[PDB]
């Protein structure tokens, strides 16, 4: 079957350079992870369970 | 006319390439990846899932010693507890207090769920590639889905494009994959019959029907509490729900190159990866002669504003006589500027407006518009933001790709320095001949 999930709110978004600063709003705790698109993606991840 | 091209491996990313066949006019063709597929091939070397443990009612002789058979079921104990007085809810179970026997026995088999809860291990080999490719065929826009293994022709408004092979083998996925429902891991899993207590693999079967389960789980029945029916065991938990708990991130979180992951089928795809080759036959009724076709004369380029952004922030005016009302194609002659329009409408004596994109920090290039050439020049100015959602339009600079500026002083401070070393040479070489001349 299919469950339903939410959807975290949209982080408020400012740009420095080479730089993305992200202000996260979660509700519950919520995944967050990134990866760089080249040859070493440097896999990155951490739960946020508050404004951060 | 057969036309051979290399785009790189980039999605979203439109090219341009010229099909230069003189005496005809010039066509240009844009061609963007929308996406790209790597589909390993598998082999399925054996499934995980959650075990049950079935303990069938325990027999309780009184007044005797009971005994039990080997069996070969997957993980299978027996073993007989000696002076067990067991209760019942309406007093003891037998008429013996001491010489009692209970035998006890459990065995490890699939769950009921493991139908639809399991995981896959396989052998991952060569992936098949596939693409869906939006090309720009005078004036149209053609989509076509091709497999990508140059083995492909597929057909454009009567041209035929085959695409790959690619030019890079590599692939997110080890030999060793294991799928779960929508993610895939590289995991190393153990052979099947070696697996362990705790960890995936400690249940294995060859395929989700089968009757055959390996299973190693470290089951040992021990004895019941005074008074008592019950089995009590101790039983390694199953390593798939471990698994499921410590599964960690998928390949769709962790691929490189930015590799976008999808089961059923297993594919890898979008994969900014070396670069694809293509192919191109163009049949001659596709090509307008050009004495048939508008001519160029008299062009003159102005380029009034430029900015090296990742996005088309460069325009350029150029001048034009043109012969006769038509379309003409544009396209760039350097690798270093692209121009967004593949072709333009001209007529009489006007001006037309191209868009470009450049890293260059002074944009020196031509412009090729119907077979005639000019030449543009523009000092840029970088953006003021840092950040953009999408790639850039425009390639890599060399070392060598410098402003005018830059090379000016560059030539002024090696000159400078060149001419010291040289006047001091002359002035040793010099005195070194006076040297010689004197005995
Ligand atoms: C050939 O196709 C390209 C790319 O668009 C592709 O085909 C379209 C029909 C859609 O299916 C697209 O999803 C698909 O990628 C065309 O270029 C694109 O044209 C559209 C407008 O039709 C542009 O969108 C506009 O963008 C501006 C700026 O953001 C907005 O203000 C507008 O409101 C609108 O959204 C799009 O940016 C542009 N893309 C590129 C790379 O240029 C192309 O025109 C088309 N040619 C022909 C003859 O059909």
């Amino acid at each position: 079957v299919t469950c339903r999930v939410p959807k975290a709110r949209n982080p408020t978004v400012t740009y420095g350079k080479n730089q993305v600063i992200m202000l996260l709003y979660p509700d519950h705790p919520t995944l967050l992870s990134y990866r760089n698109m080249g040859e070493e993606p440097n896999y990155q991840e951490e739960w946020v369970t508050h404004k951060k | 006319y057969e036309h051979v091209t290399v785009i790189p491996n980039t999605v979203g990313v439109p090219y341009k390439t010229l099909v230069n066949r003189p005496g005809y006019s010039p066509m240009v063709l844009e061609m963007e990846l929308l996406s790209v597929t790597l589909e390993p091939t598998l082999s399925l070397d054996y499934i995980t899932c959650e075990y049950k443990t079935v303990i069938p009612s325990p027999y309780v002789k009184c007044c005797g010693t009971a005994e039990c058979k080997d069996k070969s079921l997957p993980d299978y104990s027996c073993k007989v507890f000696t002076g067990v007085y067991p209760f019942m809810w309406g007093g003891a179970y037998c008429f013996c207090d001491t010489e009692n026997t209970q035998l006890s026995e459990a065995h490890v088999e699939k769950s009921e769920s493991c139908k639809t809860e399991f995981a896959s291990a396989y052998r991952a080999h060569t992936a098949s590639a596939s693409a869906k490719l939006r090309v720009l065929y005078q004036g149209n826009n053609v989509t076509v889905s091709a497999y990508a293994n140059g083995d492909h022709a597929v057909t454009v408004k009567d041209a035929k494009f085959i695409v790959g092979p690619m030019s890079s083998a590599w692939t997110p996925f080890d030999n060793k994959i294991v799928v779960y429902k929508g993610d895939v891991y590289n995991m190393d899993y153990p052979p099947f019959g070696a697996g362990r207590p705790g960890q995936f693999g400690d249940i294995q079967s060859r395929t989700p029907e089968s009757e055959d389960v390996y299973a190693n789980t470290q089951l040992v029945l021990q004895r019941p509490s005074a008074g008592t029916v019950h089995v009590p065991y101790s039983q390694a938990p199953s390593g798939f729900k471990y698994w499921l708990k410590e599964r960690g991130a998928s390949l769709q979180h962790t691929a490189p190159f930015g590799c976008q992951i999808a089961t059923n089928p297993v594919r890898a795809m979008n994969c900014a990866v070396g670069n694809m080759p293509i192919s191109i036959d163009i049949p001659d009724a596709a090509f307008t002669r050009v004495v048939d076709a508008p001519s160029l004369t008299d062009m003159s380029c102005e380029v009034p504003a430029c900015t090296h952004s990742s996005d088309f922030g460069g325009v350029a005016i150029i001048k034009y006589a043109a012969s006769k009302k038509g379309k003409c194609a544009v396209h760039s002659m350097t690798n270093a500027v692209t121009i967004r329009e593949a072709e333009i409408e001209v007529e009489g004596n006007s001006q037309l407006q191209i868009s470009f994109s450049t890293a260059l920090a002074s944009a020196e290039f031509r412009v090729q518009v119907c077979s005639t050439q000019v030449h543009c020049a523009a000092e840029c100015h970088p953006p003021k933001d840092h950040i953009v959602n999408y790639p850039a339009s425009h390639t890599t600079l060399g070392v060598q790709d410098i402003s005018v500026t830059a090379m000016s002083w560059v030539q002024k401070i090696t000159g400078g320095v060149g001419l010291v070393v040289a006047v001091a040479a002359l002035i040793l070489i010099v005195v070194l001949c006076v040297s010689f001349s004197r005995h």
